[PDB]
RNA sequence: AGUAGAAACAAGGCC
RNA sequence: GGCCUGCU
């Protein structure tokens, strides 16, 4: 019944900034490098201690949007980010950061 | 709102309910709604479907996703989302196989626990309406019938809902999530009420484009169009039309009758030129047999060892020579054809058991004498275009011929009795009733008469000739191959015996089409002297081979033996009706049994013995210089036997042609000869299309005359 | 003394011997090379009976088209092809007249059948002109050829399976700029509006061979598969009406023939008083095809049809509309040898439009000559009137018309006359006062016959008095006599295969004994002669003799082998119990009691690789071309043995640029067997759907997996392996 | 198994594939028909021409695996080259007698429960008795009678329903007989033919000769019943009656 | 040459 | 010389 779609991935500069949206509850933003299992980025607050102050997790109920603003980013946070909504998963957005 | 089938739905359903939207036939620009509520049933009826499997047990085996095994058997399987023959054809199997009763309206589903069909529909109205409603639509149903309907609620009888209900849930919130969608599209002002059940349709052939003015141009002289030819036809009514146009139609166009009397008819005129040749494929009248008193059957033995047998059965040969020349062809080559076959005859008669067919050699002679590369080969028009003498096949009328009077005595003498039975008849299942054995009497009565006859020489003649030679062309076709004319009879004694006539050579027979022609050579031993009727053996090359010596009271007669060689051709066509002569024998009997019935119709009593023994009653069979002969019943039947043989061995296109013209004017004739006033619209006509059938067949010219000595003997 | 057979009619008259004067005991006369001359001959003499008409020239094909339509009354009684539009329609009137309700319920059945009738019906043709090869096939494969065609072009509405939808994409393929062919030597090439106008206007001619009773050989024509939908619904009206017509002959029988003439003869010399004369005119029309106008068929349908919906009008007028625009094919060409030079050459007919006259004779040049005006690329036009018989129906129902038009209410004097019709062929009782009365009866049934374009053949028709007639080779004198020689050639091996041969020779005999009063004694030679031929063609002799064959060897050791010999089939060289009283029996069922269980095992097994049965309608029905008539099925009652193989086919195909054709029959024939090992009712009832071959196999294999498990051999392993293979296959159709 | 699996062997070969793909089930029955093959026009003509060829005759190919290729003397029986429009293959007539003295044997008890109506064919006229032939003139009047005797008066379509229901129970589709004498029909037709296994179609094909009725025109004096009319042509002739009562009665 | 009769056969095509 | 077809 919850279908989910990424946007607003890509190529970016360390130090640079990126807003990933998600289009469809409570909401989670979850990210997967190449070489691993999942790992916890955001919910909806809260934030893993890898990206706090950096990232910021927000929501318009009335777009039905899940929104994941990244600033200051570093080599570190490329990965697959996926959103999920709480059982139900996207498909996820490249990130690269370099 | 098709938007909403764009935007949720999967493609799988919206596919499906296309092809439901074809199956009836309706188109879906006029009304959406009716897609969008039937494939939310086939939603449902997926969504409620799949998602659940058994295994051996009952208590199905729910799983979110089927694993790799061998259980994935499904807990309810669809009937809908399948066309109407295939709808049926699941559930006439299910109740075979089931030994369930067989619903009369299309099910969703089938289980396995219950053993039995669901009809499941989710309708906009409250469910507690909907289910009776469907329920008194069903007659008597077993089939557990279960619905929802958007406020949330379900029902069914039997107060059974026949699996988990967490399903149940989903089906409702599938059910919320449709109805508050729609809330953001606003579709209630008919989604409640949007079908009514209408089913109505015009045909259409609407004529427009080419198509009409072809009509345009299809109408009487002055007529512009179809519409006003169709509206003239549609205010035309009958106002005296035909009379108006038969009074001013010119008086010349009429159909007066001449009155047929009996100084009407003139004789039939003949053709005059050259006189009529032989066209028979074989001796007829000149036959000479050369026997071994063996007794084999008819079908039993080995060609070659009989005829050489046979052969050796006479002393006398000389060296051959010529006597009479083909006058046409290269007569060495017959003579040399004729000793090559009697050299080859003797090197089988050497070796060690007779080949049952054998093959000649392809020397220059029966290369000549069979026509081989004779044919021109076939090329190209844009190759051969200035060549002067390119031009069409010969297409002209035959070469005219006046009858000559041999065969009328071949005739005569076609129809004579003989010292032999020439026929052989099979078996039949034991006559058991008086009628079966009447019939066998008559039938024992004919065979008597016509055995001996040389008209059954001649079929058996002409059965195996063809037989054999249809058989070797179609086996050997590349190859010549030596045939001897065999037949076999029985002599009044009783005694078997077998006869060689001659030989016949086959040549090269790749025959494709029904016309094509196999060419042969016949060579047939004879005591007729060609020198005293020339003109009947145009085609024949006769040499002298010996000397023959028959019994006779003067002193021994040690008459000459002639050989007659000639170059003969035929085809399948010709063959295959050849080999089926012995249907003449069926057409005059039963000539001769229609008379006797006939007869016996009017005496209340089988009249068969006394005609064929008395003799009393004779027919007009012939006429003698003193007038009119008449025979007993057997000569009617030789010669009736005779005609037919005739018939089908002189067979041609202008004895067709002659038969149904002249057939015309003997019923002409009959009704005048019947007192019944005959009256003809145009005579000349008929005798000119009578007239012109007779070209060169002897046959044709010999039954010509025959008419107009029947019209001079009739009319009086 | 000499001996003359027709001297017997001085003592037996003419009608009770008439079988000696039919020699139907020899080969028929056979067409020898091509039909180009008979179809030009034809062509031109068609154009030339109506040379008073109009010219012109149509729009759409370009080609020269005659009118003689309401042209001057002839003044002569030569054929003339002049119909009055308005004297045909008032015999359609009176006919009305006469019959109220003839038409309306006639069209309401036609229009029943046009709108539930199939395309497969038209599957069930002999040859047809196929115009994507240019000549002539089967109906089923010119029709196949010709639907790939149209869908390959955008016209698929034919896929609905309904024949009035086929004629639907025929008549939008009219309107169509460009379509394109397929031709193998594969090539597509591209046909114009007016080049396709012209393939689908076109009729191929050929010359017909086994006709007896004249001295010339004539010419017959094929239509395509865009016009015989047309020509089909034409002809279902014109059987529904003549059904209900009493003086028609055509739609029946020759035993219904024979007693509708007999019925029509008692009511017109009975009812005739001793001051009325009676007279019999045994009626022949010459050029009966070639004078009859479409168009005036197109005329008596749109009367027939009249206060009926437009579409049914319609539908039911395409056909005379394309009849009346016709073109013929001028046939297979001219073959011209050299005997200076030795060789031949064929130059095809489509040639004659450009080719010099140098090659040609005189007849043949003046033909060409006349013809060449009307030569349309390389077809001739022929408007004036139809090739053959293809309106038989609707010309019957013309006749019909004029017959009725005499019933004493329209003739207005005390003469009056009626009689029976059949194309071609009538006959016609006039009773009058006197002699006058009935001259003035005959001369104004000519007149009005040659006001309708109908000619009556007087070299072949003479008058006599009532009593004494014929008809379509039935001679009735004081009652039907029976010939027999028509039959003749009937009473041999058919060419069907052995128990086919024999059930078909032994119902022969029977019904020609029923029938055409065939003599018991007569009747068992016939048996005799038919077991000696059966015997002589097939190889399958008595088996105790001594008649070596290809096949006596192994006939000899089963003849050793069985024990009870008289069981044994004739076809396995046994003897023959067949009798007068036997001829309605097939030959296993009377020979069953006899035979050894052993070899009837044998005999009648199933599993014998021999027997074929491809569909209900080819069971037990063999197709035999009767001399003097049309191409008729017969139904034969035969048991299904081992020797009901089907013979080889012709394989020259293998030499041919059309070799393609026959691995496209095996493929297709595999498919058709995997779908009736699918779908087992295939054959007997043909499937209808609009749903593709793999839907319904997949689907039916999962269901029949699923229930032959619920009870059978089935597995859960080999179910589950079945359910992936459908899932395998459909991914397959997926790419 | 084996269906689906020549199913799926004919879907990897890409022309079948599309075959199977655009084709619809309607154009079936054309499809089926498209054929190269001529009808014959003189078929006696071919057969006593070809009868003359080695091999003249065609068989399935699952004749090269039950008869041998030769016989004792070394007679070929069957050739390996197929047909010309079809996988059969091109055998001799010997490959037929062969099969009947030394083929596969099979039990034949259910052919007279098959073709019943040539079986009561003949055992009416085994029964039957003839009497004395009396000759006088008859007086043959054409007439409409009914040929079939054993008709269950049903019409083509009226009984092709009950014959599919009885052979294909599964095609049958919307129609479910009405009629209490279809009903009785179809089971003891059910019941009797219940594992014969000739073949459908000819089953079907008999089935609908015996139920369904069949009428013709007929010259007859007297006599007018079905079992009177089988043997019409020898009881009745041109001068001559046959008395005679069919085993029946 | 021969068969046959309003046009054909008296082998065809492919290498 | 070798091979193919005999209503296409």
């Amino acid at each position: 019944q919850v279908q989910l779609q990424e946007s607003g991935g890509g190529l970016v500069q360390t130090g640079d900034s990126l807003r990933l949206s998600c289009a469809g509850y409570t909401m989670g933003w979850f990210r997967q490098a190449p070489g691993k299992e999942r790992e916890f980025v955001a919910a909806i607050t809260y934030y893993a201690e890898a990206v706090k102050g950096r990232f910021t997790i927000s929501r318009d109920s009335g777009k039905n949007t899940v929104y994941l603003q990244m600033n200051s980013l570093k080599p570190e946070d490329t990965a697959v980010y996926y959103c999920a909504a709480r059982s139900f998963w996207g498909q996820g957005t490249q990130v690269t950061v370099s | 709102m098709e938007d909403f089938v764009r935007q949720c739905f999967n493609p799988m359903i919206v596919e499906l309910a296309e092809k439901a939207m074809k199956e009836y036939g309706e188109d879906l620009k006029i009304e959406t709604n009716k897609f969008a509520a039937i494939c939310t049933h086939l939603e449902v009826c997926f969504m409620y479907s799949d998602f659940h499997f058994i295994n051996e047990r009952g208590e199905s085996i729910i799983v979110e996703s089927g694993d790799p095994n061998a259980l994935l058997k499904h807990r309810f399987e669809i009937i809908e989302g399948r066309d109407r023959t295939m709808a049926w054809t699941v559930v006439n199997s299910i109740c075979n196989t089931t030994g369930a009763e067989k619903p009369k309206f299309l099910p969703d589903l089938y289980d396995y626990k219950e053993n039995r069909f669901i009809e499941i529909g989710v309708t906009r109205r409250e469910v507690h309406i909907y289910y009776l409603e469907k329920a008194n639509k069903i007659k008597s149903e077993k089939t557990h019938i279960h619905i929802f309907s958007f406020t949330g609620e379900e029902m069914a009888t039997k107060a059974d809902y026949t699996l988990d209900e967490e399903s149940r849930a989903r089906i409702k919130t599938r059910l919320f999530t449709i109805r508050q969608e729609m809330a953001s599209r606003g579709l209630w002002d008919s989604f409640r009420q949007s079908e009514r059940g209408e089913e109505t349709i015009e045909e259409r052939f609407e004529i427009t484009g080419t198509m009409r003015r072809l009509a345009d141009q299809s109408l009487p002289p002055n007529f512009s169009s179809l519409e006003n030819f169709r509206a003239y036809v549609d205010g035309f009514e009958p106002n005296g039309y035909i009379e108006g146009k038969l009074s001013q139609m010119s008086k010349e166009v009429n159909a007066r009758i001449e009155p047929f009397l009996k100084t009407t008819p003139r004789p039939l005129r003949l053709p005059d030129g050259p006189p009529c040749s032989q066209r028979s494929k074989f001796l007829l009248m000149d036959a000479l047999k050369l026997s071994i008193e063996d007794p084999s059957h008819e079908g039993e033995g080995i060609p070659l060892y009989d005829a050489i047998k046979c052969m050796r059965t006479f002393f006398g040969w000389k060296e051959p020579n010529v006597v009479k020349p083909h006058e046409k062809g290269i007569n060495p080559n017959y003579l040399l054809a004729w000793k090559q076959v009697l050299a080859e005859l003797q090197d089988i008669e050497n070796e060690e058991k007779i080949p049952k067919t054998k093959n000649m050699k392809k020397t220059s002679q029966l290369k000549w004498a069979l026509g081989e590369n004779m044919a021109p080969e076939k090329v190209d028009f844009d190759d051969c275009k200035d060549v002067s003498d390119l031009k069409q096949y010969d297409s002209d009328e035959p070469e005219l011929r006046s009858l000559a009077s041999w065969i009328q005595s071949e005739f005569n003498k076609a129809c004579e009795l003989t010292d032999s039975s020439w026929i052989e008849l099979d078996e039949i299942g034991e006559d058991v009733a008086p009628i079966e054995h009447i019939a066998s009497m008559r039938r024992n009565y004919f065979t008597a008469e016509v055995s001996h006859c040389r008209a059954t020489e001649y079929i058996m003649k002409g059965v195996y000739i063809n037989t054999a030679l249809l058989n070797a062309s179609c086996a050997a076709m590349d190859d010549f191959q030596l045939i001897p004319m065999i037949s076999k009879c029985r002599t009044k004694e009783g005694r078997r015996k077998t006869n060689l006539y001659g030989f016949i050579i086959k040549g090269r027979s790749h025959l494709r089409n029904d016309t094509d022609v196999v060419n042969f050579v016949s060579m047939e031993f004879s005591l007729t002297d060609p020198r005293l009727e020339p003109h009947k053996w145009e085609k024949y090359c006769v040499l002298e081979i010996g000397d023959m010596l028959l019994r006779s009271a003067i002193g021994q007669v040690s008459r000459p033996m002639f050989l007659y060689v000639r170059t003969n051709g035929t085809s399948k066509i010709k063959m295959k009706w050849g080999m089926e002569m012995r249907r003449c024998l069926l057409q005059s009997l039963q000539q001769i049994e229609s008379m006797i019935e006939a007869e016996s119709s009017v005496k209340e009593k089988d009249m068969t013995k006394e005609f064929f023994e008395n003799k009393s009653e004779t027919w007009p069979i012939g006429e003698s210089p003193k007038g009119v002969e008449e025979g007993s019943i057997g000569k009617v039947c030789r010669t009736l036997l005779a005609k037919s043989v005739f018939n089908s061995l002189y067979a041609s296109p202008q004895l067709e042609g002659f038969s149904a013209e002249s057939r015309k004017l003997l019923l002409i004739v009959q009704a005048l000869r019947d007192n019944l006033e005959p009256g003809t619209f145009d005579l000349g006509g008929l005798y000119e299309a009578i007239e012109e059938c007779l070209i060169n067949d002897p046959w044709v010219l010999l039954n010509a005359s025959w008419f107009n000595s029947f019209l001079t003997h009739a009319l009086r | 003394m000499d001996v003359n057979p027709t001297l017997l009619f001085l003592k037996v008259p003419a009608q009770n011997a008439i079988s000696t004067t039919f020699p139907y005991t020899g080969d028929p006369p056979y067409s020898h090379g091509t039909g180009t001359g008979y179809t030009m001959d034809t062509v031109n003499r068609t154009h030339q009976y109506s040379e008073k008409g109009r010219w012109t020239t149509n729009t759409e094909t370009g080609a020269p088209q005659l009118n003689p339509i309401d042209g001057p009354l002839p003044e002569d009684n030569e054929p003339s092809g002049y119909a009055q539009t308005d004297c045909v329609l008032e015999a359609m009137a009176f006919l009305e007249e006469s019959h109220p309700g003839i038409f309306e319920n006639s069209c309401l059945e036609t229009m029943e059948v046009v709108q539930q009738t199939r395309v497969d019906k038209l599957t069930q043709g002999r040859q047809t002109y196929d115009w994507t090869l240019n000549r002539n096939q089967p109906a089923a494969t010119a029709l196949a050829n010709t639907i790939e065609v149209f869908r390959s072009n955008g016209l698929t509405a034919n896929e609905s399976g309904r024949l009035i939808d086929f004629l639907k994409d025929v008549m939008e393929s009219m309107d169509k700029e460009e379509m394109e062919i397929t031709t193998h030597f594969k090539k597509k090439q591209r046909l114009n509006k007016r080049s396709y106008l012209i393939r689908a206007l076109t009729l191929n001619t050929m010359t017909k061979d086994a006709e007896r009773g004249k001295l010339k050989r004539r010419a017959i024509a094929t239509p395509g598969m865009q016009i015989r939908g047309f020509v089909y619904f034409v002809e279902t009206l014109a059987r529904s009406i003549c059904e209900k017509l009493e003086q028609s002959g055509l739609p029946v029988g020759g035993n219904e023939k024979k007693a509708k003439l007999a019925n029509v003869v008692r009511k017109m010399m009975t009812n005739s008083q001793d001051t009325e004369l009676s007279f019999t005119i045994t009626g022949d029309n010459t050029k009966w095809n070639e004078n009859q106008n479409p168009r005036m068929f197109l005329a008596m349908i749109t009367y027939i049809t009249r206060n009926q919906p437009e579409w049914f009008r319609n539908v039911l007028s395409i056909a005379p509309i394309m009849f009346s625009n016709k073109m013929a094919r001028l046939g297979k060409g001219y073959m011209f040898e050299s005997k200076s030079m030795k060789l031949r050459t064929q130059i095809p007919a489509e040639m004659l439009a450009s080719i010099d006259l140098k090659y040609f004779n005189d007849s043949t040049r003046k033909k060409i000559e006349k013809i060449r005006p009307l030569l349309i690329d390389g077809t001739a036009s022929l408007s004036p009137g139809m090739m053959m018989g293809m309106f038989n129906m609707l010309s019957t129902v013309l006749g019909v018309s004029i017959l009725n038009l005499g019933q004493k209410r329209y003739t207005k004097t005390t003469y009056w006359w009626d009689g029976l019709q059949s194309s071609d062929d009538f006959a016609l009782i006039v009773n009058a006062p006197n002699h006058e009365g009935i001259q003035a009866g005959v001369d104004r049934f000519y007149r009005t016959c040659k006001l309708l374009g109908i000619n009556m053949s007087k070299k072949k028709s003479y008058i006599n008095r009532t009593g004494t007639f014929e008809f379509t080779s039935f001679f009735y004198r004081y009652g039907f006599v029976a010939n027999f020689s028509m039959e003749l050639p009937s009473f041999g091996v058919s060419g069907i295969n052995e128990s086919a041969d024999m059930s078909i020779g032994v119902t022969v005999i029977k019904n020609n004994m029923i029938n055409n009063d065939l003599g018991p004694a007569t009747a068992q030679m016939a048996l005799q002669l038919f077991i000696k031929d059966y015997r002589y063609t097939y190889r399958c002799h008595r088996g105790d003799t001594q008649i070596q064959t290809r096949r006596s060897f192994e006939i000899k050791k089963l003849w050793e082998q069985t024990r009870s010999k008289a069981g044994l089939l004739v076809s396995d060289g046994g003897p023959n119990l067949y009798n007068i009283r036997n001829l309605h029996i097939p030959e296993v069922c009377l020979k069953w009691e006899l035979m050894d269980e052993d070899y009837q095992g044998r005999l009648c097994n199933p599993l014998n690789p021999f027997v074929s049965h491809k569909e209900i309608e080819s069971v037990n029905n063999a197709v035999m071309m009767p001399a003097h008539g049309p191409a008729k099925n017969m139904e034969y009652d035969a048991v299904a043995t081992t020797h009901s193989w089907i013979p080889k086919r012709n394989r020259s195909i293998l030499n041919t640029s059309q070799r393609g054709i026959l691995e496209d029959e095996q493929m297709y024939q595999k498919c058709c067997n995997l779908f009736e090992k699918f779908f087992p009712s295939s054959s007997y009832r043909r499937p209808v759907g609009i749903s593709s071959m793999v839907e319904a196999m997949v689907s039916r294999a999962r269901i029949d997996a699923r229930i032959d498990f619920e009870s059978g051999r089935i597995k859960k392993e080999e179910f589950a392996e079945i359910m992936k293979i459908c899932s395998t296959i459909e991914e397959l159709r997926r790419q | 198994m084996e269906r689906i699996k020549e199913l799926r062997d004919l879907m990897s070969q890409s022309r079948t594939r599309e075959i199977l793909t655009k084709t619809t089930v309607d154009h079936m029955a054309i499809i089926k028909k498209y054929t190269s093959g001529r009808q014959e026009k003189n078929p006696a003509l071919r057969m006593k021409w070809m009868m003359a060829m080695k091999y003249p005759i065609t068989a399935d190919k699952r004749i090269m695996e039950m008869i041998p290729e030769r016989n004792e003397q070394g007679q070929t029986l069957w050739s390996k080259t197929n047909d010309a429009g079809s996988d059969r293959v091109m055998v001799s007539p010997l490959a037929v007698t062969w099969w009947n003295r030394n083929g596969p044997t099979t039990s034949a008890v259910h052919y007279p429960k098959i073709y019943k109506t040539y079986f009561e064919k003949v055992e009416r006229l085994k029964h039957g008795t003839f009497g004395p032939v009396h000759f006088r003139n008859q007086v043959k009047i054409r007439r409409r009678v009914d040929i079939n005797p054993g008709h269950a008066d049903l019409s083509a379509k009226e009984a092709q329903d009950v014959i599919m229901e009885v052979v294909f129970p599964n095609e049958v589709g919307a129609r479910i007989l009405t009629s209490e004498s279809q009903l009785t029909i179809t089971k003891e037709k059910k019941e009797e033919l219940q594992d014969c296994k000739i073949s459908p179609l000819m089953v079907a094909y008999m089935l609908e000769r015996e139920l369904v009725r069949k009428t013709r025109f007929l010259p007859v004096a007297g006599g007018t019943s079905s079992v009177y009319i089988e043997v019409l042509h020898l009881t009745q002739g041109t001068c001559w009656e046959q008395m005679y009562t069919p085993g029946g009665e």
